[PDB]
């Protein structure tokens, strides 16, 4: 039983030591620095970003006619993989069908998309040019053809933001004259831990900020070598009237931990690369769903909610 | 066919044993508690109410348990109801010289259940007798081994 | 009182043998009949050549002299004691892997036993 | 067969990022670096639309309903 | 059954093993971190029997003064306050 007396929890001191800065934010990508947070909370934020927060995806697929080349289960799978733009909290969860299975759809739970394309021959083509985009009409079954079908109330629920596919240019299948695809996909809410197609954010991960410090200042042509080792920008050759050339670490955030120097025979004395233990550099690139701001906010929201859940179910006992 | 033990821990477990028993490894409170608990896993195996630990090998200015201290902690928390502590001295596999000319690891020596000196390897626990796991099988009986 | 050593020491050699962390140091002192070689955390407590010691091996670490003194504190059993070459005792204290070796001519090194220690090194 | 939508390691979508990759080698005289203009910085999502065999365009020329 | 106390709990409720279902390291690790900031706790480490079945064995040993249930309660409140601070600073950052 030994506590070290400096590990005391204190919300004021923690909140004061914590610092956040947002390097860049776009409609898709977001890169920002958290600091003053122990590793496990960073692991938790990453996990909730990838796994735990919900987002609609195509679960069921009812094919009415499919004579295409693509296997039917493959086509259902690949349709399921496409992403859909709808704020996943506008819906409820799907109560999964135990025995007594049929009557398990409602307008708040699931949304339906439908497509159908029959590739018919295009006769205007002069010669043989198997594009095939020009030889045949409706040749490539795109994603953008998955045209949503409103189910009752929904037509006015999402009138401001139509429930559409995220990327109208994804390829779903390919056809030639004669065959047809016709199906409707039932989309429900999902939790990424069960299947990957639910996970809103594609790529969310962090780096511990590297630290480069020069023990002994290098000189001359070695300054060129040292600038050359790390990628551009992070190593400047100082304009010093004393002597001729040195090198100092401008801004390491761009650098990768690549550890190229330590292989050199002469440099190994002069530089170490360490890691600021409480500076965390998140990067989050969305897929098609939501502004990454809402992603991170809702992620810490989800942690709060799961903690509330365990708190209450404990309070029962 | 002979007496030597045929079971044992294997590849990842043994080289990570050489990395945990090594004296260069230090753990704080959080990692030590977590690791000891992951090693024991009481409830599913059972038999115990509350786990008992050892004091930290080095204490000031930061409390840092050492690895051999953790192997000793395990050896303790599997101690039978009332059986006197283990003691053993036997040669390890990794010869000491790899560590240092005249390094002391060499041969695992632990009295009263505490890895005083000597890192664990194939010989200490594996397909080699007169190590840890074999003497534990002798003293404490097989259902403990 | 159960203090077992209060000798002063000075460092003579330090390595640093394939360990970025803890490094053995040798600190013979007294009238040179004190062959002290120990291990220390060379990451959180630096020790260099001729850095003076204040070494105290107690038994029960309950006193304000703990906080006042003891700028570095260890713990561990002492497994082997021998009388070798003379009326000369060599003691070997383990510290959870970290080892020790201290030699005296059976004097100033009297009460050393086969128990736990709580070494205290105050620079 | 068709391009593996949602590349394996990462989660980026690359379905639509082949028919616009192919008409870069086709008519831009560029090398394999062409895909860098598409917004693929990693090398997991880059070994997908680079070294993928589009083995459907060789398979769709097998309709039994050829009518010929 | 979200949280159920496994049958090894000492009568004093000083060494209890919470078992949170449908959870993995995601909450276990951070909760352990927040709990270890609490001085009156002696031992707090989390495990998983088998990752296939989503059951997280928790475990807390406490000081005789306060039982472990109150420790877990305060730890969860503290984790919630941590998320509160994070969301506060974050939503301050952008417009
Ligand atoms: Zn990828």
């Amino acid at each position: 039983y030994y506590f070290d007396e400096d590990n005391i929890w204190d919300l004021d001191k923690f909140k004061k030591n914590l610092k956040v800065s947002i390097t860049s934010l776009d409609q898709e990508t977001m890169v920002f620095e958290i600091s003053g947070i122990d590793a496990s909370i960073a692991n938790a934020f990453r996990r909730i970003l990838i796994a735990e927060i919900p987002t609609l995806a195509f679960e069921f697929v009812y094919i009415i006619n499919n004579t295409s080349i693509i296997q039917d289960e493959v086509l259902s799978h690949r349709i399921g993989l496409v992403p859909i733009s709808a704020d996943p909290d506008m819906f409820k969860w799907f109560q999964h069908p135990l025995p007594g299975q049929e009557a398990t759809h409602t307008d708040y739970d699931t949304v339906v998309f439908s497509l159908n394309k029959k590739c018919e021959f295009n006769k205007n083509a002069a010669t043989d040019e198997k594009d095939p985009k020009r030889l045949y009409v409706n040749s490539e079954v795109y994603s953008g053809d998955l045209i949503w079908k409103p189910q009752g109330r929904q037509e006015e629920r999402f009138a401001d933001n139509p429930i559409r596919v995220v990327n109208p240019d994804i390829v779903v299948a390919k056809l030639r004259p004669g065959q047809e695809i016709d199906l409707e996909a039932h989309a429900i809410l999902g939790i990424g831990q069960d299947h990957a197609k639910f996970s809103p954010v594609a790529t969310a991960s962090y780096r511990l900020l590297p630290t480069i410090h020069i023990l002994s200042p290098i000189e001359g042509e070695d300054a060129v070598k040292f600038q050359k080792c790390f990628p551009k920008g992070v190593i400047e050759l100082e304009e010093g009237p004393d002597g001729k050339k040195q090198a100092r670490v401008a801004d390491v955030r761009k650098d990768t931990v690549s550890r190229e120097c330590l292989r050199h025979p002469e440099f190994a004395d002069k530089v170490q690369l360490g890691r600021v233990r409480d500076h965390y550099l998140f990067s989050v690139e969305s897929t098609g769903i939501m502004k990454p701001d809402v992603l991170f906010i809702k992620s810490i929201a989800v942690l709060k909610s799961k903690c509330l859940a365990v708190k209450s179910s404990l309070q029962n006992i | 066919t002979s007496g030597d033990p045929l079971r044992g821990l294997i590849q990842d477990h043994v080289v990570m044993g050489v990395w945990l028993t090594c004296k260069d490894t230090f753990y704080t409170r959080d990692e030590y508690q977590q690791l000891l608990f992951q090693a024991l896993k009481p409830d599913e195996t059972g038999m115990y109410g509350r786990i008992k630990t050892l004091p930290p090998a080095i204490q000031r200015p930061g409390i840092y348990w050492t690895g051999k201290q953790i192997i000793s902690s395990v050896l303790l928390n599997l101690k039978p109801s009332d059986r006197p502590g283990l003691n053993l001295k036997s040669k390890a596999k990794v010869p000491g010289k790899y560590w240092s000319p005249d390094s002391e690891e060499g041969s695992v020596l632990f009295d009263d259940g505490e890895l005083l000196c000597g890192i664990l390897d194939k010989s200490s626990f594996g397909a080699s007798a007169f190590g840890l796991v074999h003497s534990v099988h002798e003293l404490y009986g097989p259902d403990i081994a | 009182e159960s203090v077992l050593l209060d000798e002063i020491f000075t460092v003579t050699s330090v390595d640093k043998q394939k360990y970025q962390r803890v490094s053995r140091i040798t600190a013979v002192s007294g009238q040179n009949d004190m062959n002290l070689t120990l291990d220390i955390n060379s990451q959180i407590y630096p020790l260099e050549k001729d850095a003076t010691f204040s070494l105290q091996i107690t038994s029960n670490l309950n006193s304000p002299d703990l906080k006042e003194a003891a700028d570095y504190i260890m713990y561990g059993k002492v497994y082997r004691v021998e009388e070798a070459k003379d009326e000369k005792v060599s003691v070997y204290v383990s510290f959870g892997g970290l080892l020790m070796a201290i030699e005296g001519s059976h004097r100033k090194l009297y009460r050393l036993s086969l128990d736990h220690v709580y070494l205290l090194l105050r620079r | 067969m068709i391009i593996p939508i949602r590349c394996f390691s990462c989660g980026k979508v690359i379905g639509d990022k082949w028919d616009t990759y192919l008409t870069l080698l086709q008519e831009d005289n560029t090398e394999g670096e062409a895909l860098d203009k598409l917004g693929l910085q990693r090398y997991c999502c880059r070994r997908m639309i680079l070294t993928h065999v589009d083995l459907i365009e060789k398979l769709l020329c097998y309709n039994p309903l050829s009518k010929q | 059954e979200k949280i159920i106390i496994l049958p090894g709990h000492s009568a004093d409720l000083t060494s209890v093993t919470f078992q949170i279902q449908k959870e993995d390291h995601t909450l276990g690790n951070s909760l352990r971190y927040v709990i270890m900031k609490n001085p009156e706790v002696e031992f707090c480490g989390y495990s998983i029997p088998h990752p296939s079945e989503a059951k997280m064995n928790f475990r807390i040993q406490t000081a005789p003064s306060t039982t472990a249930v109150d420790v877990l309660r305060k730890g969860l409140d503290d984790l919630i306050d941590l998320c509160d601070a994070v969301t506060e600073k974050f939503t301050e950052q952008l417009p």
